[PDB]
DNA sequence: AGACGGCTGGCACGACTTTTGCAATCGCAGCCCT
DNA sequence: AGGGCTGATCGTGCAAAAGTCGTGCCAGCCGTCT
């Protein structure tokens, strides 16, 4: 139910489908936290 | 130069150093640290608001 | 005191052409002066949240994208719909053809049968309009969601299939003995083609947000008032009186100089900015001199407006007033108009007039309102009536004033009743 | 293209794990961007492009 | 079923507009060439 | 000791070729009636 723009799509298949099945992949404001803290003089970034 | 240092610093912080206002209105700006602290930050809401 | 070429006296005037006095007509560039002037002003030294709620639905194409999405579709087959809904217009026909979308998927398996059979599923999509192709099949399609209790639509589909070039020429006599339509059976067809639902995507962008400029005002409270022309929209800047001062107390000989080269190209653009606000009101005054009288006599009253003779009254460079038009809006209370809409066209008109070719258009239009609307008025009726009016214009004025009403032709325009 | 990989590519996250926080350098400041602004106007009237 | 008619639109010619492409020569006099 | 000559500062137009419009007019064509 959040910000998770490839993921409402795909849990109301699920739920049509009847498959109740979840990833949950990645919050999109998460991504907004990083684009904003890049703004500034500060890098940041995601290791593996 | 000094005002452009000036302006991006403000740009940066404004509550910090000088005070930048909107036409008709005396409030200040919200700059790039603004949307990141207080109560109305990023980090705000962020904690499932 | 009829001499000729007598002794020539000494001239005391120059017509002194400067690139500067050009520049600062700007040809009345409005907001493009405001911006030139800014970037001026930046090059001359010693010169001067929201609610954002962001919610808001993508013509139903994200729409009709999650409902084929919702609808269970093959990775293949979900990617070739995505390819076919990408290949929407607003109107809701394909743009591009199906040979292209086969092209487009570049794929040897990939054949003219499959490609049809996905645009079939989809174009049974989920809203109305989604055929992506005439409007005919968006009739045959929205005719198929309609009940089959309504009269005439075997006739209808059977003009929709190969007979649409007659019903587009409104040729009533070929089409009725081609598919021995009966009397006033037409009129029950158009009449049901008229709840065809025609561009049904325009109806789903329902959204349009208005897009309009203050630049003149033409209010005339109590006639006659001195409406500003976005006089608050003037930029109306000003040098750095300080660093004028700090230029005046510099201790360089040189760095004096460079300040008063800056002072002196600040009063040029002051002088710049005061002519084009003389420029402006001696431009409203001039308009307000015969503007109620055209606002009050109406458009179709409209007397023909000729530049050298507004210049001639205001008594400025004829030049100075056609550069001043360019570029220039004046809104007003009937509406907003460009400073060219404002002057009006000349042509001849009886009875010693002029009558404008808006007017002669208005006029055109009036009368064209009071027709029959089985038959559209013919260029001769339109000819005959501009003669009861009296304003000495022929066939080929009224068919000129028409284009710019853009008159239906007579035969289009004709319809059953 | 093949049309069928391009799409199922844009759904794509890696693991994401130990994020990290340093300083910034011109030379990759310029990387993560790709133009550069020397203008301050935002949008046209004339045609809202 | 070939001609009447009106339309339409191209084709032409005068009459009004209009845009861009246009700036020297000073009177100071000190400096440089001869 | 005498000549050259150099750059400061020098402010609302216009016109001429081009373009473009007003107006008229002819040529064909289809709807039609004979």
């Amino acid at each position: 139910k959040s910000d998770d723009v490839n993921g409402r799509t795909k849990m109301y298949k699920n739920i049509v489908d009847g498959n109740h099945q979840m990833e949950p992949g990645m919050p999109e404001s998460f991504n907004v936290l990083l684009k904003e803290i890049r703004s500034l003089g500060i890098n940041i970034e995601l290791e593996d | 130069k000094r005002m452009l240092q000036e302006a991006v610093d403000a740009l940066l912080d404004n509550g910090r150093r000088g005070r930048a206002i909107t036409g008709s209105n005396k409030r200040p700006l919200k700059s790039l640290a603004d949307m990141i602290k207080g109560k109305q930050g990023r980090f705000r809401q962020n904690l499932l608001g | 005191m009829k001499q000729g070429l007598q002794l020539r006296l000494s001239q005391q005037l120059a017509m002194t052409p400067q690139l500067q006095q050009a520049i600062r007509l700007l040809q009345l560039s409005t907001l493009e002066l405001q911006q030139e002037l800014q970037q001026a002003l930046e090059s001359n030294p010693l010169l001067e949240l929201p609610v954002y709620q962001g919610e808001t639905t993508q013509t139903l194409q994200d729409y009709l994208m999650w409902q084929v999405e919702l609808t269970p579709f093959t990775d293949t087959d979900r990617a070739i719909a995505t390819s076919i809904v990408d290949a929407v217009d607003d109107t809701g026909y394909l743009t591009i053809q199906i040979e292209d979308i086969v092209d487009s998927i570049g794929d040897d398996e990939i054949g003219l049968e499959e490609v049809e059979a996905v645009l079939k599923r989809i174009q049974r999509f989920d809203p109305v309009g989604v055929a992506a192709k005439d409007l005919r099949d968006c009739l045959l399609i929205q005719l198929s969601q309609f009940a089959k209790e309504t009269p005439w639509l075997e006739e209808a589909r059977l003009i929709i299939s190969d007979h649409l070039d007659l019903l587009a020429n409104h040729d009533f006599r070929t089409l009725m003995r081609v598919t021995r339509l009966k009397e006033e059976v037409l009129k029950e067809a158009v009449n049901l083609i008229q709840s065809l639902d025609p561009r049904p995507g325009q109806s789903i962008q329902t959204s349009e947000p208005e897009y309009v400029i203050p630049d003149v005002l033409v209010r005339k409270v109590s006639g006659r008032w001195t409406v500003e022309l976005n006089a608050d929209s003037i930029p109306r800047l000003k040098i750095n009186q300080q660093y004028a001062a700090m230029g005046n107390s510099a201790r360089n000989d040189a760095d004096g100089q460079f300040i008063r080269s800056n002072l002196q190209e600040a009063r040029w653009l002051i002088k710049s900015l005061e002519s084009r606000n003389d420029t402006l009101l001696r431009v409203s005054r001039c308009i307000v001199e015969q503007q109620q009288a055209f606002f009050e006599q109406g458009e179709e009253y409209m007397k023909p407006m000729v530049l050298a003779d507004i210049a001639q009254a205001v008594e400025m460079h004829e030049s100075t007033i056609s550069r001043v038009t360019t570029q220039k809006y004046l809104h007003s209370p009937r509406g907003i108009f460009e400073l060219k809409y404002f002057f009006s066209s000349h042509v001849n008109t009886e009875g010693g007039g002029e009558a404008s070719s808006t007017a002669i258009r208005a006029l055109v239009k009036k009368l064209i309102a009071a027709e029959n609307p089985a038959k559209p008025l013919s260029d001769s009726k339109l000819t005959s009536m501009l003669s009861e009016q009296g304003i000495m214009v022929a066939r080929r004025t009224v068919a000129k004033y028409r284009e710019s009403l853009s008159i239906p032709p007579s035969n289009q325009r004709k319809q059953l009743v | 293209k093949d049309l069928l990989k391009f799409l199922k590519a844009q759904t794509k996250t890696e693991e994401f794990d130990a994020i990290k926080i340093a300083l910034a350098s011109p030379d990759m400041i310029r990387s993560w961007s790709f133009g550069e602004v020397k203008k301050p106007e935002t949008i046209n009237y004339r045609t809202f492009k």
